[PDB]
């Protein structure tokens, strides 16, 4: 269930509370 | 062909490739207009990185799409 950054496209992993790429925050 | 290149200012850049274009060359391609390092930056398409090595036509790449683009610069 990997979740998509808001700011950029990147799926990330759900335990990651930031993205790894664009260091964006979790989205609510 | 040419294919958008999106900043994550939402910024929007258009750029003439072909789809036997690699990765890098693309990255060279933003260099020419932004005049950053290719190794400083990086393209999102599909929610994935792209790899320098491989080309457009195997991340199945067609006219008129769109790619992200990341900046980061070297922190020591
Ligand atoms: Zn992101």
């Amino acid at each position: 269930i990997k979740w998509a950054c808001e700011y950029c496209t990147y799926e990330n992993w759900p335990s990651a509370i930031k993205c790894t790429m664009c260091r964006a925050q979790r989205p609510s | 062909m040419q294919i958008f290149v999106k900043t994550l200012t939402g910024r929007t850049i258009t750029l003439e490739v072909e789809p036997s274009d690699t990765i890098e060359n693309v990255k060279a391609k933003i260099q020419d207009k932004e005049g950053i390092p290719p190794d400083q930056q990086r393209l999102i398409f599909a929610g994935k990185q792209l790899e320098d090595g491989r080309t457009l036509s195997d991340y199945n790449i067609q006219k008129e799409s769109t790619l992200h683009l990341v900046l980061r610069l070297r922190g020591g």
